[PDB]
DNA sequence: AAGTACTTGA
RNA sequence: AGGA
DNA sequence: TCAAGTACTTTTTCCGG
């Protein structure tokens, strides 16, 4: 038996279309824009920049720690070490899919602390681009806004060359110093 | 209404007559059964066998593979409510002990 | 990309288990089957959050079987990764073929022709590397790829990538 | 799309079939060694085990009533009566 | 309503749904020389209001379809003037219950 | 024994009808189906990749399924495909055909009445699928030509043009699994005087079919997603796999293949005639000579027992089992092999009444229980008394036949080398003998009652009759004249609980049927009580301590 | 056929009869729901006998000297005589028990008495003499309040519909109707005072059994109806052996609503 | 020996439907079949070892259930496919009422 | 043993 | 071909 | 346009060669 999600959609007979999915925002059905919550509420796409990410893996494996234990009663290369013996307490092991993923995203992760991760996402989300560019934009390094608007190509007409620019500048200077 | 009442007397006279007693409820349940559709619906393949009911249910009853061909044609769909289709597919009836459902809570679990 | 996901794993409980560890059971379990799967539905399934609120719900006892069957209602998070996206990664092999890039729970791999013409594959080195007259492409270095294509493949998806385009290529 | 409990109105009186059910299951539980809510006072067939938890109202189920719209009443068997 | 005599030409009869919303009704002077609502096996009849019916279907959580039927043609669906979709409540005397109330929906 | 499969397990909660597609056919089709030759590879007995198994379902019981892997008990069949040369109507639409037809233009595909007839309008608007379009029909089949101009919504002076087409509708009638028009005519405006008569072609029919709008066809029973009318004329044949047809095979080196195989080979011959006739010089009448015989065995294989005389008769004299006689009704399919079914851990013998029976009991003759097994679960409670019924074994009574590991595999205690040495795991099944106060549904056919099967405990007894009280009797209607009544054994703890708890004879006592007790004192006891108790009637001391003694709830008294 | 056509009816969990589409059949099954099993031969005594008897076994008059309870009957007797009040009590009783009587010969025509209804009322007060041991010598310790009003509150909780609306509401009065009029004949105070001379505890365990079997008596949703229906038609049948066609023939042309039948006949 | 047609009706007449259901299924026919969640029908090619699952013409190698019906069913929807009727399978619903 | 549906001449 |  | 025969339909309790 396999996972489920929030959409309902009745696929009688009529098998296809399984229209590609491309960034001229055409993700899946499953990454469509407005999503259900389990409690019914029409809620928005939460997509993660790999900064933003490692900070809520970290959190719920940190938090899982806590429950653990609690039912049990009756530097970068620094926080690689500190992450692989969280993962060896909260995860299955077997999970080689997780321990790569945290390992990349602590290595590749733009913004060190949830205060600098904080002002990123005000910044970001204030654009109205879709959930994927804003990601994109706080994963992925850009100096032109021709450098942006080229490998998020569905920014193509959303944002001023300026704006996008002004934007490229203030990610920049948030950058963590390592 | 009037057809309902002398439905049931000329029912309930068969009974008597041979001098026995079925209570009130069943005649009345067959009678009413004949009666709801708004007239006079025959106990037989060509009255209520010709009803709404599902497919399956309505072909274990006189005309079988008429009845799924027909149900074919017009794309029929089977509720799966029949007691019938139930027996079909191998599964629990909602009849008696299947008309609810049994479930465990987890919160008077722990306060046992 | 990377998203949150909110999900629901249908659970098949045995009674043995209708104790008082039940929650903590099947909060594990759903764990030990949903956490590190991969879908092409879904994606890498990599991280189960907010454990303390997993949504149990009541389960239903299958009729012959005395076993209970419980919607486990939870929220995770997700790679799904797409064509067009452009992922930062790290080599991992290289051959006269290509280069594969590591990128968080997957490995895209770059063709030799999917790369400028210029970086030409050279034996001859320890590990085998790719070289531009600029750039030395090998196992450690950190890559941009441009994903062109994926592949559902079981317990895992694969895609194929460019460092071909401009913005692309060695970091 | 479930009754609130302070809006049901089925039998707060346990039906037959449910009793017959609620037996069937918890005695079905009991033999596939699963844990036993009550002291078996040398109790060994796993329906008067099960007759022994339904007498303490010591069984953990839930009859969900179905009315024939589709919507339903939640009752726990620790609140029917069980006049039978 | 037209009491007529002995009968009513196809010609004449072609009028008759012509000018609504008003409705008209046809019937054989013969048929009403005994009142059939007041025999024996002839129950209470009782025509719902838009509201009344509303609250029955609500009441019971019914769809229209689940509702006991009485033919639009029906002596007393005639004697009422019942148009399809009108709801009678039919109060009978029951030797099970002393009195019951049934429901019927025009066809 | 089927084995662990890791898709999630659902019940059906709707059956939805509908008709197949050619393109379906071909879709799910895992081979065609070519050859009207069984198997022998040349004579070399293994399967043909031509007809029964091309890549379908497998024969052999060893050697898997080509397409699964499974084989025999797992592996349902695999449908597969014969595409046919011609199209042919589906023997039990030619009625819902002729009427479509009846019903529209047979030269546009349009309905030859609309929403500007008012009795039209009137009869389109009925919710019933059905019955909407049996009010459609008797409109639309007096309408004998396609109307392009019909007057307004208002003036008969200014004729409105709906849809085109003028063509005069032929008269249809049926000649036997063929549809024939007589149209009207014109000439001289009288003409019929001697009208046009010719047969309408499977080929014409289907073309206007496919023309059929899908709000046209939508108006009329069908449905543009499972049901196109397109779909009652047949251009891809399903082929059902062996499990559906299996070859009674006999021995080693001799057939047995099922009428329904043979019947196939006879529609693929009749298509291969057809097939060839037509690419070659087509003789023309030959061809729908060769045709007329495909409708006919494609009609014969799914309905034998046709209005049209000639019965499909195989060569033996007896006709051909069409697919409609499996499911037709009492034995067969529906009502024989699903309403009623013959079942297992189930037992019938000759019936005698028991004085000394409780009301409530059955006695069940020695070597009865000694067959039927009740499913047991080795449990921290039974551990050491299952053990016991385990090295008992089968032939003693309180014994067992079988135990049942978690590790799937059933011992069977009558030959296994370690009946004796046998250490029982909780959670094994032990299949135990019918023991004294298992429950037990006790029947007594024609079963016209509920009380006509009633829930008894069980006593195990010698001599080889079920033993019942005799006030049990009227219920179930018996007497000892050489009657024989069905026990059936339940086998969870569930089902039991049903049977002690719903159907146990003392629940039965006052029934709903009559507001009144279904049993009482009979013969003997009737005919003893009323000489009991006269006033005439006493007894000495030494009769009346063994009359006390008799009764088992005695206070002591 | 009265199987197959009967199969899916069955009591929903709203009292309702419906089949396999829930459509209704019967709005509560047999007009009364109740459970046949639970049902036996009872008679209505208001119904039958003289206008004049019937005022003798039901008429308490406190107002009049030869029509008051006599104080040999209750404690209260003596103080009881010409209380207004009281008699406001008794008129109301009285005036229901003529009420109920009019009705009863609506419904029953011939003045037949003896009807199947549930809760055997003539045992619970057998088994209230036995359980106490009634001494019909002593004065009852009941007051007319505790009989008139008892009586009045024990008709609210027997209970067949539960329902907050008034059509529900409505349903449940109509559906108890009977069951009252043969519960208010057997328990009018002369009735209760003179007849079963109860105690106030006699009395009170009377009422609480009334009770607790009435709800007992109401069927089970779930219960398979159609079928019972069905085969409680169908079996006697089977034992089947002016001059108009009768037995399984008759019975045969009814089921098929035979048009061209055998016998036809009006009673003029 | 044969639970026929009359006792399955006084068996729905007690409510006994687990007993009727054993009686039908684990006493006598039971089968396991693969459905496709597209196009309800027997089509998915389970090669259940392998963990393969499949039903081409969906090209539905995910949405699949497993199912358990009487053998004579199965049958019966194989029966009724080889006359052209399809007897789609459905795990969910859409009608409600 | 009695029907439903369809077709035939006044 | 028989049995209730 | 409508009566009357036509086609043609369909069931019938339960259990050894
Ligand atoms: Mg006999
Ligand atoms: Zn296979
Ligand atoms: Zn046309
Ligand atoms: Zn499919």
């Amino acid at each position: 038996v396999s996972t489920s999600t929030f959409q309902t959609r009745r696929r009688r007979l009529k098998k296809v279309e399984e229209e590609e999915n491309a960034a001229t925002l055409q993700l899946g059905q499953e990454f469509q824009l407005k999503q259900i919550n389990h409690q019914g509420e029409e809620e928005e796409l939460i997509a993660l920049n790999l900064s933003e990410a490692r900070l809520v893996i970290k959190e719920a494996l940190v938090e899982r720690r806590r429950a653990f234990k609690r039912s049990q009663k009756k530097t970068r290369e620094k926080e690689l070490e500190s992450i692989d013996v969280l993962l060896e307490q909260t995860t299955g092991g077997n999970n080689k899919d997780l321990k790569n993923t945290m390992q990349y995203l602590t290595n590749f992760s733009r913004f060190r602390d949830q205060e600098t991760v904080g002002a990123v996402i005000q910044l970001l989300k204030s654009t109205g681009l879709h959930p994927f560019e804003v990601a994109q934009l706080g994963s992925l390094a850009c100096d032109t806004a021709d450098e942006a608007k080229t490998l998020i190509p569905s920014l193509n007409n959303k944002i001023s060359d300026d704006e996008l620019e002004r934007i490229l500048k203030e990610l920049s200077n948030l950058e963590t110093l390592y | 209404e009037a057809g309902r009442a002398a439905l049931y007397k000329e029912v309930y006279n068969v009974i008597a007559s041979d001098g026995s007693y079925v209570n009130y409820r069943h005649m009345a349940l067959l009678v009413d059964v004949m009666t709801t559709q708004g007239g006079l619906t025959s106990v037989t393949r060509h009255g209520f066998n010709r009803s709404n009911t599902g497919a399956l249910m309505r072909c274990s009853f006189e005309e079988t593979v008429e009845i799924l061909f027909e149900a074919g044609a017009s794309a029929e769909l089977d509720d799966c409510r029949g007691v019938s289709e139930n027996v079909i597919l191998g599964q629990m009836a909602p009849i008696g002990t299947g008309a609810f459902d049994v479930m465990i809570d987890e919160e008077s679990l722990v306060k046992y | 990309m990377f998203f949150i996901k909110d999900l629901s794993l249908n659970i098949t409980l045995h009674p043995s288990f209708f104790g008082p560890r039940m929650k903590q059971y099947l909060k594990t379990k759903l764990l030990e089957e949903v956490e590190g799967s991969c879908t092409g539905k879904f994606g890498y399934i990599l991280c189960v959050l907010d454990y303390d609120n997993i949504d149990i719900q009541r389960g239903r006892i299958l009729p012959t079987d005395g076993s209970a069957e419980f919607n486990v209602k939870y929220r995770a998070v997700v790679f799904k990764p797409f064509k067009g996206e452009v992922v930062d990664g790290t080599v991992v092999s290289c051959s006269q073929h290509g280069f594969e890039v590591q990128v968080g729970p997957m490995k895209v791999f770059v063709t030799k022709h999917l790369m400028p013409q210029d970086l030409t594959f050279n034996a001859g080195s320890n590990p085998p590397s790719y070289q531009s007259s600029e750039d030395v492409i090998t196992i450690k270095s950190r890559i941009r790829v441009k994903i062109e294509g994926c592949i559902s493949q079981v317990s895992s998806i694969h895609a194929i990538g460019s460092i071909k385009e401009d913005y692309l290529g060695a970091i | 799309k479930a009754i609130p409990k302070d809006q049901r109105a089925t039998t707060p009186y346990m039906t037959k079939y449910e009793r017959a059910r609620i037996l069937g299951t918890r005695a079905l539980q009991i033999s596939m060694n699963a844990p036993v809510f009550v002291d078996l006072e040398g109790e060994t067939d796993p329906l008067r085990i099960a007759m022994k938890e339904l007498a303490e109202k010591k069984i953990p189920l839930v009859i969900r009533r179905y009315l024939p719209d589709g919507s339903f009443e939640d009752w726990s068997v620790e609140e029917l009566i069980v006049d039978l | 309503i037209f009491v007529y005599q002995n009968n009513i030409t196809p010609s004449a009869m072609k009028l008759v749904p012509s000018i609504p919303p008003a409705t008209i009704e046809t019937f054989n002077e013969a048929a009403l020389v005994v009142n059939i609502t007041h025999h024996e096996l002839v129950p209470k009849h009782i025509r719902l209001s838009s509201d009344e019916k509303r609250e029955l279907l609500k009441r019971y959580r019914l769809k229209e379809s689940q509702l006991p039927r009485i033919q639009r043609a029906d002596p007393v669906a005639l004697y009422l003037g019942l148009k399809r979709g009108e709801v009678v409540k039919i109060i009978r005397k029951s030797e099970t219950s002393g009195r019951y109330a049934s429901y019927r929906i025009c066809m | 024994g089927q084995q662990y499969s890791s898709a999630p397990l659902r019940t059906v909660k709707e059956v939805q009808f509908g008709l197949f597609s050619p393109e379906e056919v071909r879709a799910i089709s895992v081979a065609k189906i070519r050859f009207p030759e069984t198997m022998d590879e040349t004579q070399t007995r293994a399967k043909i990749g031509g007809l029964n198994d091309p890549r379908l379902g497998s024969i052999d019981r060893n050697l898997k399924c080509q397409t699964c892997q499974e084989g025999m008990n797992e592996c349902p069949g695999h449908f597969g495909h014969i595409d046919l040369a011609k199209p042919v109507f589906h023997v039990g639409f030619i009625a819902k055909i002729k009427k479509v037809c009846e019903c529209v233009c047979m030269h546009c595909g349009k309905l030859l009445l609309d929403e500007h007839n008012e009795l039209m309008r009137q009869a389109l608007a009925i919710k019933d699928s059905k019955k909407r379009f049996a009010a459609i029909w008797t409109l639309c089949k007096t309408k004998m030509v396609c109307e392009t101009d019909v007057p307004s919504e208002d003036d008969p002076t200014q004729l409105v043009s709906r849809g085109g087409c003028g063509n005069t509708q032929p008269t249809i009638r049926k000649d036997g699994l063929k549809l024939v028009g007589s149209w009207k005519k014109d000439r001289a405006t009288g003409d019929a005087d001697e009208p046009e008569l010719r047969v309408l072609s499977t080929e014409e029919i289907l073309n206007i079919f496919k023309h059929i709008s899908v709000k046209d066809f939508t108006s009329l029973g069908f449905n543009e997603v499972f049901s196109r009318p397109e779909w009652m004329i047949l251009t891809c044949l399903p082929v059902p796999p062996p499990p559906v047809r299996p070859s009674i095979s006999f021995n080693e080196s001799q057939r047995g293949e099922d009428d329904l195989t043979f019947k196939l080979a006879d529609i693929l011959k009749a298509n291969i005639s057809l097939e060839t006739l037509e690419h070659n010089g087509a003789p023309h009448h030959a061809i729908e000579e060769a045709e007329s015989l495909l409708q006919f065995h494609v009609a014969t294989y799914m309905d034998n027992d046709i209005a049209g005389q000639p019965q499909a008769l195989q060569k033996s004299g007896r006709p051909v089992k069409s697919i409609r006689a499996r499911l037709k009704g009492k034995e067969g399919r529906i009502r024989g092999n699903l309403m009623g079914k013959r079942v297992d851990f189930s037992a019938r013998t000759v019936i005698s009444g028991d004085p000394n029976l409780e009301l409530d009991q059955v006695g069940v003759p020695k070597s009865i229980a000694k067959t039927l097994t009740y499913p047991e679960v080795v449990t921290p409670y039974n551990i050491d008394r299952l053990t016991q019924l385990v090295r008992n074994g089968p032939n003693e009574h309180p014994g067992a036949k079988y135990v049942i590991r978690d590790s799937g595999d059933r011992i069977d205690l009558r030959y296994s080398k370690r009946a004796g040495d046998i250490q029982l795991q909780y959670g094994w099944k032990v299949e135990r003998h019918i023991m004294d106060n298992d429950p037990v549904l006790f029947n007594r056919q024609p079963s016209l009652h509920k009380m006509s099967m009633m829930a008894h405990r069980v006593k195990v007894i010698p001599y080889s009759t079920f033993r019942l009280n005799l006030s049990v009797t009227s219920p179930y209607n018996a007497d000892f004249d050489g009657d024989e009544m069905n026990l059936h054994v339940p086998q969870s703890e569930e089902t039991r609980a049903e049977l002690s708890q719903l159907c146990a004879v003392p629940l039965q006592i006052v029934s709903p049927q009559s507001n009144k007790p279904c049993m009482g004192i009979v013969q003997d006891t009737l005919c003893g009580i009323r000489k009991l108790t006269l006033r005439d009637t006493f007894i000495e001391l030494d009769q009346v301590l063994n009359m006390l003694y008799w009764v088992p709830d005695w206070d002591g008294v | 056929r009265l199987v197959k056509a009967l199969e899916d009816i069955m009591v929903h969990y709203d009292n309702t009869t419906r089949n396999s589409l829930g459509n209704v059949i019967q709005f509560i099954y047999g007009e009364d729901g109740m459970d046949a099993a639970h049902i036996e031969k009872q008679s209505l005594d208001t119904i039958g006998g003289s206008d004049a008897a019937f005022e003798k076994r039901y008429r308490v008059d406190l107002l009049n000297t030869d029509h008051t309870l006599d104080p040999s009957l209750l404690e209260s007797g003596s103080e009881i005589l010409g209380d207004l009040k009281l008699q406001v009590l008794l008129d109301e009783e009285y005036k229901q028990l003529v009420k109920d009587r009019k009705f009863l010969r609506e419904v029953f025509v011939d003045g037949e008495a003896n009807w199947p209804l549930p809760v055997n009322i003539r045992r619970i007060i057998q088994n209230a003499q036995q359980t106490f041991h009634i001494d019909h010598t002593k004065p009852s310790d009941l007051t007319i309040k505790d009989i008139v009003l008892g009586v009045k509150d024990l008709q609210e909780n027997l209970l067949v519909l539960r329902g907050k609306n008034e059509i529900i509401q409505n349903a449940q009065r109509d559906a108890v109707t009977l069951f009252c009029c043969l519960l208010r004949s057997r328990l009018a105070t002369r009735r209760v005072l003179q007849e079963y001379r109860l105690t106030k505890q006699a009395f009170d365990w009377v009422l609480s059994n009334i009770e607790a079997q009435f709800l007992r008596s109401v069927v089970h949703p779930g219960e398979m109806v159609g079928v019972l229906a069905a085969q409680s038609i169908g079996e006697p049948a089977t034992q089947m052996t002016k001059k108009v066609t009768s037995g399984v023939p008759r019975l045969k042309e009814i089921l098929n609503v035979a048009k061209n039948m055998k016998t036809p006949s009006l009673t003029v | 020996l044969r639970f026929g047609e009359m006792e399955r009706d006084c068996m729905i007449a007690h409510g006994a439907a687990s007993f009727l259901k054993e009686r039908l299924m684990e006493a006598s026919d039971a089968f396991r079949v693969h459905i496709c969640g597209i196009c309800g029908l027997m089509t998915v090619i389970a090669k259940l070892n392998h963990n393969q699952f499949e039903c081409k013409g969906c090209d539905n190698k995910i949405d699949i259930y497993q199912i358990h019906i009487p053998y004579a069913a199965k049958l019966l929807f194989q029966e009724l496919m080889a006359m052209n009727i399809t007897p789609r399978l459905y795990t969910d619903r859409s009608r409600d009422f």
